[PDB]
């Protein structure tokens, strides 16, 4: 289940007149949303903002946003019994973990591979009843007497320490039924703030609501999807074709009209040929760039040229 | 300005201070309030007076200590500060340049305005008082800054208390354990720290912070470029040239004379406006946008 | 197959141990400029050599100098060190003839000369590289992971990991004071032990202890005696305080009326000693000061 | 790299949080000279005019344009200048150094 | 127990002096020690050797334990000091391989400006940073507590709970603060040049200058700019708490005169000896101390030195490719 | 890593933990490279509100900055301690005496003297001969550690205890090459030589010196070699076959050179340092700097913070009155 997303910039102004106001993260919202229902809707910041102080006093937080509530849940780790929070309304888009008194990436997918050992990367997964496990990875920094070296010792992200504290946070929402908008009602008790006014369409967007994200899922779209993945090659280009793709995919907002072809005699390269969308040859830091992300994955010998 | 002194403070100078409406000089605790421009002159044959301006007369001489050698002096905004060591020398008069000894009294000592009287801020008591050192110290001041200077930290009472624990374990009966009062000292040789205190108070009440550049006290400090300079014990001169952004304010002419390139015509309504193709060059960040024109 | 995927490999299966392998593959690039006509393109993916080093072409980009031809070439995976004024040949294509300046230091691999750098040519094979026997992993190497197009040769390297700097525990540092004896000394309050026994240092030890002679305490306590009225030759103002008292307020002080000072060195004071309580087999029994570690 | 644009946005001043900078920073290019015989007595004032230092006593200063590559010595002190306490001798404010 | 206590700790500037003492300790003349690296044992024990685990005889410091070991010493290596370098924990900023990527405690030195993912200044140079602050949220260290400077106080060490974004960008210490965003003031410490970082610089340890190379030029590494109260503090092996060293040779300079039977039979067990004397032809000549290049082991005394280190390990054959390397790192 | 497919074995051996205390006072020496020690004293803060008495005890020093600021602070004066005061030890164990628990016995590998004492002297011209230690235990009566007994067991295991006194434990010189057996077992091997000067002065109650090479190898016959064909073997030198692995080094603190500090009431509250390098007040702070090569600098001149501080202590009262010289023993295994 996906909550509602949007993007709101603030005019607050405070009776400090410290040089750098911030708003921290968690925060509340009131919204109402039209058609579906009547009582509002809560939502809740997402990171921070900073902004400034210019001319006549007023401050600009840009800050993002999403609904629903915030919830905690500590206990603590051990080997044995898996976390498995329980309410299905978690988004589990947005969830920082962090409970080793340091915050640790969400690595659900980025594949494997490019953590190394002991990376602080955490996995999760579903569960046979509907339910989502954090279940981490398998490894230990444990380091011998005689020897001194550091010597991660297996695979996948650093196995949490027995009896370490654990705290996460997740965005419980409401559903997509909450997708729409009206004038956000700020509540957000802080230490010294004054909202003024809200505009809830910044950037001076094209006809515009409150965006959101879709429910849970279908059934049978769910099918179709694994005959997607294997017959999608994920973190790797193995073939001439598979260059284009990947370097077109993200980049074909500034690329466009790429062909990778591997030249024989020449074994360990296979150039690419990429232009640009706007000029002609391809600037610096943009050919450097471009050489970048290709180098995560790669493979093998035959580096991109 | 030019000549010297009320008189009383000719030769034997020490520090300068410009504040924004008029300098300050001292010696041997004493002021000078001498307008930047436009102060008080007159030829009446006495003294010079060569159309040299001659200083407010009054003095204020901080409070009971003469020739308490204050230190180097510097200002931000309208404020100033006049830190002092402490001696006099013991002996009234002299010169006090030598055999700088240890007295009460001494601190930072402000100088807020319109009652021609310090209020001396820093030093209140021999924990904060002693951490002035005749040698090695500076009141030096980048923009917003005050950094004062300090060494020879020491746990001093609170710094050491309690230790139940340690008991526990043993038979000891009692220990003593550090508190770690958190200073920021330096790292490398000669170990330094700083009391910097900004804005968020009224300055009032300095407060140890880390220091950005390893004896920022020691630079001479500079408005004008905003630039703070200082020697190398190795001999060489330093500089910190502080800092920019990237605005180009591109064609900046008024609306008279020829060679401005942009400007703004009209036909019948149906505005065009013209400019020269911004470009420049070397900004080392990879950083992307606008180029954002403003005025 | 993509790098880094050997380095999840052997942590899963084979052994647990690291590994490293370095191909004419990815890496970091350098750039260098070298000045030759003939110098067409295509040579990219081709093996320039010195004669100090060997090394890889990426990009062929050309620079502007007016003067001969100068071209800017991105080179990766150097090793042995070109260096300004070599010819610069290239493998193949031959036709090349060049000379670099503003060279860069890659890679050492000891002595360097285009003979040894070479040795006999890996040419495209992959350099494994990790540890290990290299007949465990040789099989999951290939089935799992690599390409079916390079080379692939095992090498080894070893890495020892000594362990020392364990202890450097400084022991029990001990130190003990001294009453000692300077010409200046002056009254004594009264005196104790000085002598026993015969005349030289009587009775030299028991013989069961060896060692120094037994002290037998003598003359007790009382008053340090008047002192000879004034005791002070100037009346004079001796280390903080005047002489005729303190300027020699120590018990302890010659008499010239005893054997019990010898001479030269010091007095012991060996009813108060820092004594270290954990040590060799010796030991001062019942210890005086302990170390107890936070 | 950071700071989507929008309109609405009013003075300079609001969004100046995102606008790229040099962080500052320091050099060195030093290694001074001596004016009259004293190598202790000499200050040193870096300002817009670039590199002025100062004799304890000595009018004749040296200045560098070169930051220090080169120096070459002058007039126009044409007094005692000072012996002040600490170290600084220029001090100034809005322009009008002195 | 009643008696006066004290209590005292060696400090671990002691162990980088000692490290310092080792290094300085190599050199020709008399008082300056040379290691040598001996290899040796051609012939296989048992016929488990070549399984796995199993492990093999352990080695004793016995007299019978050295005098079988130069029966079988195969070859041996000198060890210049060009070829031996100091090295600290590499923590790269931002590196996802290696836990906390993005949070750093009180005081830990972390290099930056390496691989894409952290950029900073350009031109290279593998810059270095103390971190002397973190933010102040998340529960940390001992027991409880609440607050990052109570738990700085009463010992603690306090891990910052929110992400540092961006790496360090500055030449000088300090380079946080001095604006409302966030980050906290790492110092700058030295910078690493690209020449040496290829070779020098494995991936687990980033090398730190003897203070030697320091000299005949600072600027290579990024040292020539600092606050130096004093006129160098020229060494800044101590600054880092450089707690150990590195050894690197490769096989190709170790010499074995048979040539044939290191490539044959695997070298099983690894010693180094110090301080061993000239082949002497009978007991009717001068004790003279090993010098020049190679020593075929037949040319060294035997019993001649005594030896700091035994390794025991299965046979770790070695292929005659120019590149394999010794490590042998110490930990002074 | 952890149970990796490969098991190697590393003893480091002992010389290892000798060899490189030999490096440390290899260069103690005078000049620029040469790093020399200086010794330092304490606080005259009271400490603690309980601070004389025996419970209780100051706070644990921390290694860092904040704690290596404060004593330069706290500090009085710096002792120097040469590097002919620095020396080498072992645990003094002797036969013969009733005052230390085990008279005879004396285990397999072991260190005696004799000829120390009443109760030890024989053949005495040459004082201390005795530093030999005991090559086998003698014959039978071993009853070990363990359930096993006989001469076997010291292979799988532990040490004899023989049960058996002896008796003549004195012995020459040695014998040629391998040295003297004169009773029943307890085989004795001779280990140098300590003539008497050095006795007295260096040596203690506990412990004793063992002499560097460049001394030995310098002159033999004063800590008397030549006897020893084993000698040419591995060069002179020999803290090694001693098994040393550990240095002390002690300074000696006269209220003389410390005259100020030294007045009716000073308490030397805690703080005893040790520290390397150091450097002179560099009068004006512009200048060249130079190594300090002269004793009992005070603190003042020293450049606060100079060199670093290589050990720390605290000792909460100690006394320092005036005329009592102190004396600091400390001990490393470095």
């Amino acid at each position: 289940k996906s909550a509602a997303q949007t993007e709101i910039m603030l005019t607050c102004t405070d009776a400090l007149n410290r040089n750098y106001i911030t708003i921290p993260r968690g925060t509340r919202f009131l919204a109402y949303a039209k058609d579906t229902s009547v009582n509002p809707y809560n939502f809740v910041s997402r990171e921070d903002v900073i902004a400034i102080r210019d001319k006549n006093n007023q401050y600009f937080p840009r800050l993002k946003l999403a609904q629903g509530r915030i919830v905690r849940t500590e206990i603590i780790y051990d080997k044995l019994t898996p976390i498995i929070i329980y309410d299905k309304n978690i988004d589990r888009n947005q969830v920082k973990l962090y409970v080793d008194g340091a915050e640790w990436i969400n690595w659900t997918r980025k594949s494997m591979v490019h953590a190394g050992s002991t990376s602080t990367i955490y996995y999760m997964r579903e569960t046979i009843d509907g339910n989502t496990e954090f279940y981490f990875g398998e490894g230990e920094i444990s380091v011998n007497a005689s020897e001194g070296a550091l010597t991660a010792n297996y695979i996948g992200g650093l196995k949490p320490t027995q009896n370490s504290t654990i705290v996460i946070e997740y965005i419980s929402t409401n559903g997509a039924d909450a997708n729409g908008a009206v004038g956000f009602s700020y509540a957000d008790t802080l230490t010294n703030i004054t909202v003024i006014n809200i505009n809830e369409n910044p950037n001076d967007d094209p006809d515009f609501v409150g965006a959101d994200g879709g429910g849970d899922p279908e059934d049978i779209e769910r099918i179709r999807e694994l005959g997607t993945i294997k017959r999608e090659t994920q973190q790797r280009c193995v073939t001439a074709t598979d260059y284009d793709t990947f370097v077109s995919e993200r980049f074909g907002s500034i690329i466009q009209a790429v062909q990778t072809f591997t030249d024989s005699t020449k074994p360990g390269y296979a150039f690419i040929a990429a232009k640009p969308k706007s000029g002609l040859y391809l600037t610096t830091v943009q050919r450097e760039d471009i050489k970048n992300y290709l180098k995560d994955y790669n493979l093998a010998p035959i580096t991109p040229s | 300005t030019y000549a010297t002194l009320p008189a009383n403070v000719y030769r034997i100078a020490e520090a300068i201070t410009c504040t924004d409406d008029y300098i300050y000089v001292v010696a041997r605790d004493k002021v000078r309030y001498i307008k930047t421009s436009n102060a008080l002159i007159d030829f009446d044959p006495l003294s010079p007076t060569y159309s040299e301006r001659l200083f407010e007369p009054d003095t204020m001489t901080i409070t009971g200590n003469p020739k308490a050698v204050c230190y180097k002096m510097d200002s931000i905004c309208d404020k100033v500060f006049a830190l002092i060591i402490g001696e006099v020398e013991t002996l009234n008069a002299n010169p006090r340049t030598s055999k700088i000894i240890d007295s009460a009294d001494k601190g930072i000592y402000v100088l807020n305005h319109d009652e021609k009287t310090w209020k001396r801020v820093f030093g209140n008591t021999e924990e904060e008082r002693r951490r002035i050192q005749p040698g090695y110290a500076n009141m030096s001041t980048d923009g917003k800054l005050v950094s004062l200077s300090s060494s020879n930290f020491k746990f001093l009472s609170d710094n050491v208390v309690n230790d139940p624990e340690t008991a526990a374990k043993y038979q000891l009966i009692g220990a003593v354990k550090y508190e770690f009062p958190r200073e920021w000292l330096a790292d490398k040789h000669y170990h330094m720290m700083a009391f910097i205190a900004d804005e968020t108070s009224d300055w009032e009440t300095f407060t140890p912070q880390p220091m950005k550049y390893y004896a920022e006290p020691f630079f001479n400090w500079s408005k004008k470029s905003n630039t703070r300079c200082w020697i190398n014990n190795s001999d060489r001169a330093v500089v910190v040239y502080a800092d920019l952004k990237y605005t180009k304010v591109i064609e900046n002419i008024p609306e008279t004379s020829p060679d401005r390139l942009v400007h703004e015509y009209w036909d019948d309504g149906d505005c065009t406006i013209v400019m020269p193709n911004v470009k420049f060059t070397g900004f080392k960040k990879y950083a992307s946008g606008m180029l954002f024109y403003k005025a | 197959g993509i790098e880094a995927s050997y380095k999840f490999l052997f942590k899963v299966l084979y052994n647990e141990e690291v590994e490293i392998e370095i191909e004419s593959g990815a890496g970091t690039e350098y750039d260098i400029i070298v000045q030759s006509d003939s110098l067409t393109e295509d040579l990219v993916g081709q093996t320039i050599y010195t004669a100090t080093g060997r090394c890889n072409v990426t990009y062929i980009e050309r620079s502007y100098s007016n003067g001969k031809l100068q071209w800017t070439v991105t080179i990766h995976n150097l090793l042995g060190r070109l260096i300004a004024g070599q010819e610069v040949k290239a493998e193949r294509l031959p036709s090349f003839e060049g000379e670099i300046i503003r060279g860069v230091k890659g890679k050492d691999l000891l002595q360097n000369n285009i003979d040894y750098i070479n040795r006999s040519r890996s040419y495209y094979v992959m350099k494994i590289k990790s540890n290990l026997p290299s007949s465990r992993w040789k099989s999951d190497v290939i089935r799992f992971v690599h390409p079916v197009g390079f080379g692939f040769i095992a090498i080894t390297l070893l890495t020892m990991f000594i362990n020392v700097g364990l202890t450097l525990k400084h022991t029990e540092t001990i130190i003990n004071k001294y009453k000692n004896y300077k010409w200046d000394s002056g009254l004594p309050t009264e005196y104790a032990d000085r002598i026993a026994k015969l005349t030289p240092t009587g009775e030299i030890e028991h013989d069961s202890v060896t060692g120094e002679a037994i002290y037998e305490p003598g003359p007790m306590a009382g008053v340090k005696y008047p002192l000879p009225d004034d005791y002070n030759a100037e009346n004079n103002n001796s280390i903080f305080q005047g002489q005729l008292p303190s300027e020699r307020r120590k018990l302890m002080s010659p008499l010239f009326d005893a054997s019990g000072t010898t001479f030269a060195q010091f007095r012991d004071l060996v009813n108060k000693r820092l004594k270290d309580n954990i040590g060799n087999p010796r030991d001062p029994e019942n210890p005086t000061q302990v170390k107890i570690d936070e | 790299e950071s700071f989507q644009f929008s309109p609405s946005y009013v003075d300079v001043s609001s969004i100046s949080n995102f606008i790229i900078g040099e962080n500052e920073y320091h050099e060195i290019q030093g290694s001074i000279q001596q004016v009259c015989k004293d190598i202790n007595r000499v200050y040193l004032m870096e300002s817009e005019g670039i590199l002025y230092l100062f004799e304890r006593y000595q009018p004749v200063v040296k200045v560098s344009n070169d930051k220090g590559q080169t120096w070459k010595a002058v007039k126009l002190f044409n007094d005692r200048v000072g012996y002040p306490l600490s170290k600084t001798v220029y001090y100034q404010s809005a322009n009008t150094t002195y | 127990d009643s008696s006066v206590i004290y209590r005292a700790i060696v400090t671990s500037k002691f162990r980088t002096e000692k490290m310092l003492n080792f290094y300085n300790s190599i050199g020709s003349g008399p008082d300056k020690n040379t290691i040598f690296i001996t290899f040796g044992r051609s012939e296989p024990w048992s016929s488990n050797e070549n399984e796995v685990g199993f492990a093999p005889p352990y080695p004793t410091d016995s007299v019978l334990g050295v005098t079988d070991m130069w029966t079988h010493m195969m070859g041996t290596v000198k060890v210049l000091p060009s070829m031996l370098d100091a090295v600290i924990p590499r923590r790269d900023w931002g590196d996802t391989r290696y836990p906390d990527p993005y949070t750093f405690r009180i005081n830990d030195i972390v290099v930056c400006n390496s691989a894409p993912y952290n950029a900073t200044e350009s031109g290279a140079g593998w810059l270095v940073y103390r971190c002397l602050d973190v933010p102040d949220t998340g529960m940390c260290s001992i027991a409880s507590l609440t607050d990052k400077d109570e738990c700085l106080k009463l010992g603690g060490k306090w891990t910052p709970s929110a992400r540092s974004m961006t790496p360090p960008e500055g030449r000088g210490d300090a380079e946080g603060t001095i604006e409302p965003g966030d980050g906290y003031v790492w110092e700058y410490l030295f910078e690493i040049p690209p020449d040496v970082s290829i070779n020098r610089c494995t991936n687990e340890y980033i090398v730190v200058p003897w203070p030697e190379e320091l000299k005949e030029d600072p600027t290579r590494w990024g040292y020539e700019d600092n606050l130096t109260w004093q006129q160098d503090d020229f060494g800044l092996i101590y600054r880092v708490k450089a707690n150990t060293i590195r050894f690197k040779a490769y096989l190709d300079s170790v010499y074995f005169p048979e040539a044939a039977l290191p490539g044959n039979k695997g070298f099983r067990q690894i010693s180094i000896i110090t301080n061993p004397l000239e082949a002497k032809a009978h007991p009717n000549d001068p004790n003279v101390k090993a010098e020049k290049d190679y020593y075929d082991p037949e040319d060294l005394m035997r019993h001649s030195g005594e030896m700091i280190y035994m390794e025991n390990r299965p046979p770790i054959i070695m292929a005659m490719d120019q590149t394999e390397e010794i490590n042998i790192l110490f930990t002074f």
